[PDB]
């Protein structure tokens, strides 16, 4: 409720040009978030088919004894929360206030973004870009 | 009892331009205001 | 209460010196006003602007 | 007490702690001019807020 609040692009293939982002959704949890949750080793969980599933054959429905809860949010929509908030990555990092804001492209967000700390001005950006 | 809602998220989402113009979502009322939280600061001693 | 109107981004003419933003966007339409953050709309701006320099989308000013 | 004598005139700013006593009013219109960025003419006209 910290997270979202307003207001996304909303979600196009096209984020930026040409910002090759990896951060879309394909379609729901992203690429990305497909990698870290890939390459990360859990033995878990189990929601109606991973109970049957090591019944076929961790034991927190084994033992009962102990026993995982569930995380409060199904995966599509923690996924739907930082999708917004990856809309709302560009035009409210623009700002010009917490929010109240925006639909900019992603490009021209990197611009500001860029032409804010890294203070190198519009000349630079300008010629050129790649970057 | 009257189980399962999914009631997510869902915010206003403003739609982006393509041209040199883009749109934005400035507001209209103020509505200010709430309580908020408590920093507990210390123990009893 | 959310309103969608239309930037720019700033403004030039046949010279090219710009403004945009003292310090929220836009520079709507209806003509160019400029009461952002929160309500909406102010008058011509007059101290409502920086001059930076331009960018492409050329003459308003993008 | 003394802290909420200090919103006022310390919430202006222009450095912490150095100042001053401003009416609260005028604390909040400067305090709501700064982020809530709209400027004089929407808190001239009008207040009620």
């Amino acid at each position: 409720a910290s997270v979202k609040s307003s207001q996304s692009s909303p979600i196009i293939p096209g984020f930026g040009g040409d910002f090759n982002l990896t951060l879309l959704e394909p379609v729901a949890r992203s690429a990305i978030e497909d990698l870290l949750f890939d390459k990360v080793t859990i033995a878990d969980p189990g929601y109606m088919q991973g109970y049957d599933d090591c019944m076929q054959q961790i034991c927190a429905q084994y033992v009962a004894g102990y026993k995982v809860l569930p995380p409060l949010m199904d995966v599509n929509m923690e996924a739907a929360y930082t999708s917004s908030l990856l809309g709302s990555i560009a035009g409210v990092g623009w700002t010009a206030g917490l929010s109240s804001f925006a639909a900019i492209p992603f490009a021209q967000s990197i611009f500001y973004r860029l032409n804010g700390v890294g203070i190198t001005q519009q000349v630079l950006s300008e010629n050129q870009k790649l970057i | 009892m009257r189980l399962a809602s999914i009631a997510f998220n869902h915010p206003i989402q403003v739609d982006q331009l393509n041209s040199s113009y883009f749109k934005l979502s400035i507001p209209t009322n103020f509505s200010f205001g709430v309580t908020q939280e408590y920093i507990q600061t210390t123990i009893q001693k | 209460n959310h309103i969608e109107v239309v930037s720019a981004y700033g403004l030039c003419d046949a010279a090219n010196p710009t403004n945009c933003i003292a310090p929220v966007n836009g520079y709507f339409i209806k003509t160019n006003n400029t009461r952002i953050v929160d309500e909406w709309s102010y008058t011509g701006s007059s101290f409502y602007a920086p001059e930076p320099i331009t960018s492409l989308n050329t003459k308003y000013v993008a």
